[PDB]
């Protein structure tokens, strides 16, 4: 009964922590041309594509350290309790 | 505990471990329609923002209004004298900020030059017309005269003026519409200056006709002076708009409207901003969730699931 | 006594690993316009607010975990002295 | 004999997942300049360095939290071999 | 157990911590040979890509050419007329992305005007020559009339066409060469159009001419129409080139070519890609892996290594 | 043990989490004053580095100085002919990066003109005056001949020449000036071409004139050549500067001055560099930590409190 609480708290306060607004935009850079301009496009695209890669990445870690966390968490109480009940 | 059907996650550990448990906070899809709560939702159904503000006939119902987010129709198209937009992504963004179409009259003075000029490739009903918040400047007689004119800021804010340079399709054009071989038109301000000069030659016969017109816009600080000094091809505004500071923007898209409430906008739809991450699409408006390129982040929610 | 000095030693370490200069500039892009100049602003404007904020979160993950880390010696630990006195 | 084969596993998915290729490039902004052509030349070198300087900062961090696991796991199992030995 | 020699490695919780085993991940350096498998390697000795466009006399061998990835050579130089590329980077990558060199000759009609003009700075042979891909145009007997081609696109494709404006030396020259006192070019489609009028002036003497060409380029996409306008100083093109999409472009080289089946070229040769990162350089080509600035990135694969 | 007040820190795992001591690794605000050691510190009150450069009479104390951070207070101000910096940020960032004032005087021959022009808009004491470093270049009695001026490089180092173009405000005044009636003045190198002609016409009247001057720069490495040529409007240099690479820059502050020894400078003073981040400024130079946003960045330095 405790440990049920105990990983609900984990998991929730885990959910309304990485659920938080981080970001606020209002007008960016032009993500679609619809010529050939030149060294500008490039430009533009490149540094938009390096941060949508560069988020995506941080998003990866974010969610593979959590999960990560709550696997320790999950089967070190297993652990503890398949020791306790085999005495 | 355990269940006979557990789910799968990706960890660092090994690639697919099974709990108990899942949950899915990515966003998957739009519901397909946008919406226009609490936002100022404003349709440009065939007509885009910058021909909303040179008056084209087709569009003279959208006057003096304001919006929050301007849509922008993939039908949308012009019906007017042909024209370029020199750096046009700097004045949609520029005038996209603003939100408002609050136009002021001001009274020009034109000495010896004949105004309100139109063409048959603008017609605004029955007859021959033009843009609305222009002015086309044409000789007077046997002359156009060199024109000086001057406008103050008194109040407290931004202006901004709109003109045009007229470019002929032949010298004898230019010569019977103004009386000088060659055009010159200054715009100053105390600190910004520009001069353009026509360039008579042919272009792409687009609507029936060769010439062509360039756009300018200019901003107007308090305390400061608008001069403008002409000899020829000059389109003059008929007034100024005033400048404002909030959260406007826009959005091409073809969605239908509806009567939701939301703060996520985006080109397929509207979604609930509920979760953290959303695939959807990366260009949005409002309180939006971060882009990712994953639309399978699985979070854990149970413990392990080792069944009997 | 030997908790004391080894959790000292921890942060100690933490520390003077933590506080490495890695970055070193002598003249930067421009981060100041007195007036409208066009696109070259949005780029400039652009990349060096994304700069400023992948910097921000990276510092952020880096506090992040080496706190974890320090929770979980020391809440390690506090369960072993636990143990070892409710024998 | 459990250790070494578990062991074996950890590092053998940790490297078949570390290994993966996520990046895909076909043409790319000119990092090289043979004169000085103004500020298009700050933006782009500058875009360019930040770019290695994150990426190299994501590696250390890679690395640095894998080590970490290994550790925790290779330490962990071996207090534990030390005390069913010292029993 | 326990091992007489461990190896040291860095960690966040001790700066140099000591385990059993290690690993390397990071490639240390290559072989020093690029080699030309599964990847269509060609290789650009003596003349760089632009060249192989014009057509230099000294690379008329590379004709009709497709490769995956072109290498430039230090050693690269013109032996031709003088020129400049105005943006010559944006072109360079642009014909880099292509990949081929179908150059599909067209039938141009010019009036009035001598064409296949020549200079001994060019000599293909034992005469005087020009570019291949090029015509220079000049007066026929006493004057230079002006000229209007126009050509269609009804394929499903791009073209790309070539051309250039010359400058000469002196007034007199350019009244010897077009009776034109002064000269403009003008090239357009239906939605791009630019002119260019020749400057007159003296350039440092380069093999023994001051005199010189500016090249310029135009794509036309399938419906458009590509209309020339001139009235003296002009590079016609004989044809031009089909627009293609794929994965391909260029790096400076000066390694030698082998036989090796490898995905991933370097400038200073091929490295396997059986490792997640490497320092030998940034600048890569096809599957390669992330770079970085640290060269020692050790990965403990053993325990603590405690000796007796 | 136990104390009855702990410290509250942020955590992954509980928002607060109460520990026995924790440390403020933040640097949390700054001196005030700035100070100059090891660094060397000139402090350029009323003028900046390109009036420093010109030469203006209000600063000719600054004269063959050396420096490792120049400052910029905001009461700096100009006192001599109004002027422009085409592309200013550049130039001054090239100038601020080298760190020295050595000005190396060079003979020149200014055949059939007049030089050393001054105006009463510059007076350098109780006459009229001009810029140190420069020459205006005016007509001798009835004509203004061409200069065809060269000066090589025999040393191992770069060369900086400063010069100017004089736009007229009425084509009377150019006449008058220079019998030529349009100007045109050639900059070159080996590798290195501009060519720039006047503009005349009516600026805003500052300090009482409307002429201007535009200013440019130009690099000369060792063995390049430079030659000026012009028929009108053109100041010259008095010789060049010497180049060198070293850890110079900028920082625009009002902080006064003091004796400490510090490292780290900041535009809101000094800050010790003792700690691994600070959120007093992102404007830095020397040896100064991360910046950051977030300036309550506590480290738990204890165990985690659990009072009797
Ligand atoms: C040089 O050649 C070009 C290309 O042929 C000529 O451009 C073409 O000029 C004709 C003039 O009749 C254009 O026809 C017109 O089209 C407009 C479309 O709005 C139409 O309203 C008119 O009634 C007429 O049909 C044609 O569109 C235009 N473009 C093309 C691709 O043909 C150019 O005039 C020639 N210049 C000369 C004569 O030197
Ligand atoms: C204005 O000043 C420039 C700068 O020197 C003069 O340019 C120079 O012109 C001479 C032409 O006599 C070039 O000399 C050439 O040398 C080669 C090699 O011996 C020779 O074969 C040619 O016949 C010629 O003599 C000299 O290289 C060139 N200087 C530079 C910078 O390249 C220019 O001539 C001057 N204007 C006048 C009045 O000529
Ligand atoms: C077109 O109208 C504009 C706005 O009125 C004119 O600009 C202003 O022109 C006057 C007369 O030239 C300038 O006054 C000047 O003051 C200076 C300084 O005392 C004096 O040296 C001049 O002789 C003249 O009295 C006024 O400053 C100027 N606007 C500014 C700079 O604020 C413009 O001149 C008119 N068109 C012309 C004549 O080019
Ligand atoms: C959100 O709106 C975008 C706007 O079109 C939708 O776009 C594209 O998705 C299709 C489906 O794979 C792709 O083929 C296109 O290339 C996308 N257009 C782009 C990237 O410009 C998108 O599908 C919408 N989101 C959802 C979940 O439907
Ligand atoms: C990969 O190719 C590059 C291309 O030259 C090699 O380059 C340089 O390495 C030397 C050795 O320290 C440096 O002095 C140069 O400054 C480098 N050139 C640059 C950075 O443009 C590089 O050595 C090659 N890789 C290996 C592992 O040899
Ligand atoms: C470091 O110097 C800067 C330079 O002015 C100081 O600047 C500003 O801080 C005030 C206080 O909130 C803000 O209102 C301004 O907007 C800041 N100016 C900017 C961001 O350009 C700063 O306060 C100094 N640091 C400290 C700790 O005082
Ligand atoms: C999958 O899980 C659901 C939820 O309890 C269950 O009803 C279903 O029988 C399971 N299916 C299998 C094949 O285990
Ligand atoms: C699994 O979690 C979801 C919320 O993430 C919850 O709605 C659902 O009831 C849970 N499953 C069970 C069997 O309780
Ligand atoms: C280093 O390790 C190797 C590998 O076992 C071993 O042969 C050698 O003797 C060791 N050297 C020292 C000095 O420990
Ligand atoms: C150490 O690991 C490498 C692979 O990383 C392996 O080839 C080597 O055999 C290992 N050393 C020993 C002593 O097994
Ligand atoms: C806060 O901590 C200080 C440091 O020991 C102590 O002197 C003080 O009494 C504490 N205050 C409270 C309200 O606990
Ligand atoms: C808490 O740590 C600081 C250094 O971070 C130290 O100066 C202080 O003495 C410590 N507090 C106590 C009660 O020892």
């Amino acid at each position: 009964l405790k440990s049920t609480q105990a990983a609900i708290d984990q998991i929730n306060g885990k959910l309304n922590r990485v659920i938080e607004k981080t970001n606020e935009k209002f007008h960016q850079i032009e993500k679609e041309f619809s010529e050939v301009e030149g060294r500008i496009q490039d430009l533009e695209k490149y540094v938009e594509d390096t941060k949508i890669d560069l988020w995506s990445y941080n998003a990866e870690l974010l969610v593979a350290l959590e999960n990560q966390h709550t696997i320790d968490l999950t089967d070190s109480e297993m652990n503890k309790l398949f020791e306790k009940t085999r005495r | 505990h355990a269940v006979p059907n557990g789910t799968l996650v990706k960890t660092i550990t090994d690639d697919q471990i099974e709990v108990t448990n899942a949950t899915e906070l990515v966003q998957s899809s739009s519901t397909g329609k946008i919406c226009n709560n609490p936002h100022r939702i404003l349709d440009g159904i065939d007509c885009t923002l910058i021909d909303a503000l040179l008056g084209d006939p087709h569009c003279d119902v959208f006057q003096n209004e304001t919006w929050d987010l301007f849509v922008e129709r993939s039908k949308a198209f012009s019906n007017c004298y042909p024209y370029d937009v020199p750096d046009y992504a700097s004045l949609r963004s520029l005038v996209a900020s603003s939100g408002t179409l609050e136009f002021i009259t001001e009274g020009f003075t034109w000495t010896g030059v004949t105004q309100n000029g139109g063409s048959n490739a603008c017609k605004r009903g029955p007859g021959s017309g033009f843009f609305s918040r222009l002015n086309w400047l044409t000789k007077s007689g046997s002359t156009y005269p060199v024109l000086n004119v001057t406008m103050p800021n008194n109040d407290n804010f931004d202006k901004l003026y709109i003109w045009g340079i007229h470019h002929p399709s032949t010298n004898q054009e230019q010569t019977s519409l103004y009386v000088q071989a060659s055009g010159r038109v200054t715009v100053s301000t105390r600190r910004s200056q520009q001069t353009i000069i026509p360039n008579i030659g042919s272009r792409p016969w687009v609507r029936g006709l060769s010439s062509r017109i360039s756009i300018y816009w200019t901003i107007v600080k308090p305390g400061d002076v608008l001069v403008i000094n002409s000899n020829g091809n000059l389109i003059a505004p008929r007034g100024y708009f005033k400048m404002r500071t909030g959260k406007s923007s826009i959005m091409r898209s073809d969605a239908p409207i509806d009567t939701c409430i939301s703060e996520c906008i985006t080109p397929n739809g509207s979604i609930p901003n509920d979760k953290p991450f959303q695939n959807v699409n990366k260009i949005t408006y409002g309180a939006c969730p971060k882009y990712v390129k994953q639309n399978t982040l699985k979070l854990a929610t149970g413990m392990r699931n080792v069944p009997e």
